[PDB]
RNA sequence: CCUCCGCAUAAGCCUGCGUCAGAUACUGACAAUUAACAGCCCAAUAUCUACAAUCAACCAACAAGUCAUUAUUACCCUCACUGUCAACCCAACACAGGCAUGCUCAUAAGGAAAGGUUAAAAAAAGUAAAAGGAACUCGGCAAAUCUUACCCC
RNA sequence: GCUACCUAAGAACAGCUAAAAGAGCACACCCGUCUAUGUAGCAAAAUAGUGGGAAGAUUUAUAGGUAGAGGCGACAAACCUA
RNA sequence: GCUAAACCUAGCCCCAAACCCCACCUUACUACCAGACAACCUUAGCCAAACCAUUUACAUAAAGUAUAGGCGAUAGAAAUUGAUGGCGCAAUAGAUAUAGUACCGCAAGGGAAAGAUGAAAAACCAAGCAUAAUAUAGCAAGGACUA
């Protein structure tokens, strides 16, 4: 019954953790900021 | 080339070499004492004499040269043998296959005295740059087409067309093309 | 590839000594050395012959590869790996003596010798399988020698072995040939 | 792994060496070579 | 026509196909605008054949017939846009000081690091353009702390990077 | 041309040119049967249908009539030894369909040792009736 | 879920794959009824030369002397374009000797460059 | 198993190099040189124990007090979680009381 | 590998007992 | 013999049973999906736009409803770009689960329950059963039939 | 991106009885009454049968919104990425 | 005799010194249209007080002194004084790091493993088993015994 709670639809991959997003607040640049100090190789999804 | 590439007989980019350093090996990396390009005095043909090993004191020629690892392959000198073509059923065929030598192992030897020599780079007013034996002097010399159709003369390569101007190769292409332009180009905003 | 395999040895003979004018050839060798005999070879290459196969016998390959060329180590070698042969010249019958001579460069000497010689070559397990040990056995054979011409030298290149050779000495073991191994569909014809 | 044991071996024979001749893996494992050994003596 | 898209026929099936050598920036400095032109597209052309050539020989699964005249083909090619840019940079110092073609400025964006932003040609003003107003070219307060965490990774790598030549250094004068 | 800011255009103003074209283009054989007026390109990913045109009519003065572009994509699957997936590069492919009733067949393009082979005729390979004895000693 | 591949318009819904391109330049404009407006001012030209009796072939003769590079230089075609005339009439207003004061009013504008390659 | 199966690699030490042949030269500097130098002075190492011994908490607090402010972010969030824990160990954990 | 050299040379000493025991000298 | 299906679009995925060669629905190489279908639109300033849909005709309504321009000024002179493959997606899996829409309403399309043997117990699913017919059981649970009447909430 | 509720603009509901019905039988579809199996399972809640609704307070695709001292809730202390 | 065993250097730790072409904020990595929207505002709590409620640390010497403090747990000055590498690690260690990669999660985020020939490749030892299943009786051993 559970299990498929990811529903994939990239509309709202992108509008819930696209690059845009995570810079339109402050939280989301420090976000961005905390990825490339460790060093992701993907900062936003 | 992967860090800490082992340098070997086989050139780096042959299907032997891969072969035997596929990108996932992490081998030891092997000590070779840093000798400064300016110190090099070890080249390809140049007659050199063996110290050390088997066919010691023996003098060959200089073949291949692997600065990498502080290599000098003497031609047909410190050779063991190796199969060549051997199959499943063919033995193959033997063929003496030199060993690297290193030049702390390898000495240069005099044009004429034939015997090891130390060298220096010692400045000359002609030969600005050239190798002097010090135990008996004299300087050890460095040893060492029909054009196609797609193939330039040499005239018309060294011909010299160019005549300098405040010209831009797009403009100075169109005068000579004959394109005439007469649009304005409106200006833009550039940030 | 800048580099490239520095051979020590020919592929094979350059010309054959069909068995029952080399002038040039001596000429060359002569021109190439300076002190060269064709009258006093043919002792060392009796001389050469008789520690090649001694090495042989000690399994002294160092040695091989300085008394045989490239071309003969490994005819001499691969069927006598893991193997002990008892070899050992008794005698000469005739004298040595050089019968054909042909010319980066290499020369080639021919040299006729009916010898005697003996052999004892034991398995793996030290089982007699070839020879007596002790019993001497006439060889007539014409070994071809082979030189590079700076530190080269006259080492054992080849062995003719003429037409009319008379068959060797018979194995001990019997010996089984297979037919040809049918497939179903195949018949024997 | 400043200082470390390099004579375990040595000492895990000083016990199996007297628990050879035992059945089973007492004669093999420490954990019960030791506990058998130790009830013999 | 097409048939300049591959080598001579009589080329065709060479195992090996002996080629000149790649033009030099020196030779080509020497050589008019419209010769340096005129040039450009032979040597255009050159290279589609070569790369007409390595494409049906990758299909065909053989080797290459002398694949050292692709290389030399677009070493020429780099040349003759080295020694345009060369005649281009120069007129442009000359006539105007500017050591860039196009225009740019230092500025710091929302992450705090410093970058050349090239500018973008556009038909309305920067103050009115909406994208670019969206754009921002400032951090905020809370990004130096995250500015400092960079600059102390980096230098914690470089001071690893030199304590390592200093030990491998110590152990070949050891060694030596 | 790629990677090239191109001189932004309002209207009425002078036209777009390129003095040396950055476009290099591969002729390939097709992997499936085309018509016999069809040539099969791969083109940089930045050239449109129309630059194909202009480029073919004159570099090469070859009677364009038709051209149609695909975005071919590249595998992703190719992975290496540290699992990171490997990335065949997508590229464009064109179909250009000649003018003039003009036909095009992809031409047939591609149509020691020494030593070796003498020692290999040289085999003399084992006798079965000697039994494994080497045939060097003439006893 | 795979944010490690590249973005492109062959990933997201029919908008998405519409709207992203794949680097072309574009061509001219959308009018009403998504009819597609070119303008030929904004097609690149290419302006090829008459390569008839050119006698350049890629290739270059090795038999050719080998000269020492030397890049050119602001000062080098000052010297070699403008040094002379500056020398004549200085014997016997810098637009005369070729100066001009703006790049505006151009074709070929060097800064901010206005034409391609 | 964990022990190697050949020897390791002879270990030569060279007893009268430089550093060994000198070590200990200037111990004496104050009583033999009219005190115009403390034998402490010839201590070279970090600059917060230079002449000074202590426990854990001790070190770690003269690390903070003198190097604290040019201490790299973590490296000086690392040392004060460090101070923490080691002042709450030893003011209320131990066997004496 | 463990830095050390006794337990080592200890370990050398067995195996050379353990090579003789299993192929005693003449 | 089965057919829940199936074929497409959407969404998702991203080359994931095409060819060649090596291995032992894998690996490497080669090839491929071609726009008309779909996405990617619209020059302004004002000014218009009461009267559902339901075969829209009678009727009946209530919950009161997806579907419209004009006036002046501008403006044509020049068909790009992107998706197009697959045995596919979300469920750690070649997962008996989840999965929108259009047709097909049993198929023209798509598939195989049995690796071979034997035919023990116990276990699961099903079928048949003398006479009896709830005597079972907490209870007619299950199964079989199609079955009345009275209460509590 | 599940789920609770909501916003925008969409889609689905065979056949029969009745007749403008939060009507009846009954598909698709939604749900999950009871039994059996399963219980490291096909499944971290399924399968087979059986059953409730199935023109509505229905179901459902897409996008958006409400965030933890909180949200949402036909209150089951429900649901808010097992 | 198979699984396997080992190995030495990839690097790292602590100090000193020293200050450190094009594309991309729209669905990032997207050539090319009227914006207007802009940042600052006490840390808290765990925990200790054996609960908890005020409270509870975040060069040297003066000095744990003056003081503060449910005057109790504890907190705590100032005046004043004068100020060149490694008895480090060596692949379960040392950085998480071969890498913030693979993989996992919608996301924030979590987060691995491992390699060893030689100058040149253009040359005997853990467990587990097998050799070799088993003989009445039993913490499997001890005393023993010819066994
Ligand atoms: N304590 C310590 N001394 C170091 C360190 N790095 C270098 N040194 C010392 O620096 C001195 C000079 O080092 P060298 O490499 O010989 O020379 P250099 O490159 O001129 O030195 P620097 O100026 O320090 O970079 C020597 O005494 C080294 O021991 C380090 O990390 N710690
Ligand atoms: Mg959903
Ligand atoms: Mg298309
Ligand atoms: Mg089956
Ligand atoms: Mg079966
Ligand atoms: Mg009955
Ligand atoms: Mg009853
Ligand atoms: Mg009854
Ligand atoms: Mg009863
Ligand atoms: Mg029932
Ligand atoms: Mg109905
Ligand atoms: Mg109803
Ligand atoms: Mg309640
Ligand atoms: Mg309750
Ligand atoms: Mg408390
Ligand atoms: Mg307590
Ligand atoms: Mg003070
Ligand atoms: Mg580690
Ligand atoms: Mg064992």
């Amino acid at each position: 019954a559970r299990g498929n709670e990811y529903q994939p639809s990239n509309i709202k991959r992108k509008n819930k953790h696209g690059w845009v997003r995570r810079l339109s607040t402050p939280a989301g640049v420090q976000v961005i900021l905390r990825r490339m100090l460790k060093g992701r190789k993907s900062l936003s999804h | 080339l992967p860090p800490h590439y082992r340098y070997g007989m086989s050139p780096p980019g042959s299907v032997a070499d891969k072969r035997k350093n596929p990108p996932w090996i992490r081998r030891r990396p092997v000590v070779v004492e840093p000798i400064s390009d300016e110190d090099w005095y070890l080249f390809c043909g140049d007659t050199v004499e063996i110290l050390e090993g088997k066919d010691a004191g023996k003098q060959g020629k200089v073949v291949q040269v692997i600065r990498q690892r502080n290599w000098v392959v003497v031609g047909g000198l410190n050779t063991h043998y190796r199969y060549i073509g051997k199959t499943m059923d063919y033995r193959g065929t033997m063929i003496p296959s030199e060993a690297p030598l290193l030049h702390r192992q390898v000495k240069l030897v005099d044009p004429m005295d034939r015997k090891p020599t130390e060298i220096e780079w010692r400045f000359t007013e002609a030969g600005e740059r050239v190798r002097v034996s010090t135990r008996s002097g004299r300087i050890i010399p460095k040893p060492e087409w029909i054009d196609g159709p797609k193939d330039t003369s040499v005239e018309d390569a060294l011909e010299r067309t160019y005549v300098p101007c405040l010209k831009t190769l797009q403009e100075e292409v169109m005068e000579a093309m004959g394109i005439k332009e007469t649009r304005k180009y409106k200006k833009v905003y550039w940030y | 590839s800048d580099r490239s395999i520095h051979l020590a040895c020919t592929a094979g003979i350059f010309d054959a000594y069909v068995p029952p004018a080399s002038q040039v050839s001596i000429r060359r060798i002569k021109d190439y050395d300076a002190n060269f005999k064709i009258k006093d070879f043919p002792e060392k290459a009796k001389d050469i012959f008789i520690e090649a196969h001694l090495c042989l016998n000690n399994s002294d390959h160092d040695r091989l590869h300085t008394l045989v060329t490239e071309h003969c180590f490994p005819d001499m070698t691969w069927d006598i790996k893991y193997k002990t042969v008892r070899w050992s010249f008794v005698e000469s019958l005739e004298p040595s003596h050089v019968v054909q001579v042909r010319c980066n460069v290499y020369g080639q000497i021919t040299v006729r010798m009916h010898t005697r010689q003996t052999l004892a070559i034991y398995d793996r397990f030290g089982r007699l399988m070839y020879g007596q040990e002790d019993v001497p056995k006439d060889v007539l054979e014409y070994v071809v020698f082979e030189k590079q011409l700076p530190y080269g030298s006259w080492r054992m290149h080849t062995k003719i072995v003429p037409p009319w050779a008379p068959p060797k000495q018979p194995i001990l073991k019997t010996v089984m040939i297979p037919g040809p191994q049918l497939k179903p569909e195949e018949e024997y014809e | 792994l400043r200082n470390r044991v390099t004579d375990r071996y040595f000492r895990i024979q000083e016990v199996l060496k007297h628990a050879r001749h035992f059945r089973g893996r007492k004669n093999r494992c420490y954990r019960l070579a030791v506990r058998t050994v130790i009830r013999a003596f | 026509g097409l048939e300049e898209f591959f080598d001579d026929p009589k080329n065709w099936g060479q195992e090996k196909v002996k080629s000149g050598a790649a033009w030099t920036c020196q030779q080509l400095r020497n050589k008019s605008n419209e010769d340096l032109h005129k040039l450009w597209y032979v040597l255009l052309k050159e290279r589609n054949m070569l790369l007409t050539l390595e494409q049906e020989a990758k299909r065909q699964r053989l080797p290459m017939p002398s694949p050292e005249r692709l290389d030399k083909v677009v070493d020429s090619m780099d040349a003759l846009d080295k020694v345009v840019q060369e005649r281009e940079d120069a007129l442009r110092l000359l006539q105007t000081g500017q050591e860039r073609a196009r225009p740019g400025a230092w500025r710091r964006d929302i992450f705090g690091r410093i970058i050349w932003h090239k500018f973008k040609q556009w038909v309305i003003p920067w103050h009115l353009n909406k994208r670019y107003n969206r754009k921002r070219f400032f951090a905020l307060p809370y990004v130096d702390h995250f500015l400092r965490l960079e600059r102390e990774k980096r230098a914690r790598i470089k001071a690893r990077k030199e304590n390592l030549e200093r030990k491998k250094a110590k152990i070949l004068l050891k060694k030596f | 041309a790629r990677n090239v800011v191109y001189p932004l255009y309002r209207l009425g103003g002078p036209q777009l040119r390129v003095f040396r074209t950055n476009f290099f283009i591969q002729l390939v054989r097709p992997g499936v049967a085309q018509p016999e007026d069809t040539v099969q390109f791969r083109i940089p990913m930045e050239m449109t249908r129309v630059d194909l045109r202009n480029y073919l009519e004159g570099i090469y003065n070859v009677p364009v009539a038709a051209v149609r572009t695909r975005v071919q994509h590249g595998s992703n699957k190719r992975r290496d030894h540290r699992n990171v997936r490997i990335k065949k590069p997508d590229y464009k492919v064109a179909y250009v369909q000649l003018a003039h009733g003009q036909t095009f067949t992809f031409p047939d393009l591609f149509p020691l040792y020494s030593m070796l082979e003498e020692e290999r005729q040289q085999r003399q390979s084992s006798d079965p009736r000697r039994g494994g004895v080497p045939s060097w000693f003439g006893l | 879920a795979d944010r490690m591949s590249k973005w492109t318009s062959k990933r997201g819904p029919r908008s998405f794959r519409g709207r992203k391109g794949r680097g072309a330049k574009g061509i001219g404009f959308l009018t009403s009824g998504w009819r597609f407006v070119q303008i030929k001012e904004m097609v690149p030209e290419f302006v090829v030369p008459d390569l008839t009796g050119f006698k350049l072939k890629p290739y270059v003769s090795y038999l050719a002397p080998e000269s020492e590079e030397t890049p050119l230089t602001a000062a080098q075609l000052f010297s070699e374009a403008v040094a002379p005339a500056i020398e004549k009439d200085f014997k016997d207003n810098l637009e005369k000797y070729g100066f001009e004061p703006t790049q505006e009013g151009k074709l070929f504008q060097l800064y901010p460059r206005n034409f391609l390659r | 198993i964990g022990i190697r199966l050949t020897l390791p690699p002879p270990k030569v030490v060279d007893r009268w190099n430089e550093k060994r042949a000198m070590f200990g030269v200037y111990d004496n500097i104050g009583i033999l040189g009219n005190f115009e130098k403390h034998p402490k002075e010839l201590i070279r190492g970090p600059i917060w124990l230079r002449g000074w011994k202590g426990n854990e908490l001790q070190r770690c607090i003269r690390k903070r007090k003198m190097v604290g402010s040019r201490m790299f972010a973590d490296d000086l969030h690392n040392l004060n979680k460090r101070i923490r824990y080691l002042y709450k160990h030893f003011n209320r954990h131990g066997k004496f009381r | 590998v463990k830095k050390g050299f006794r337990a080592a040379f200890r370990f050398q000493k067995e195996l050379e007992r353990q090579r003789l025991l299993r192929c005693p000298p003449p």
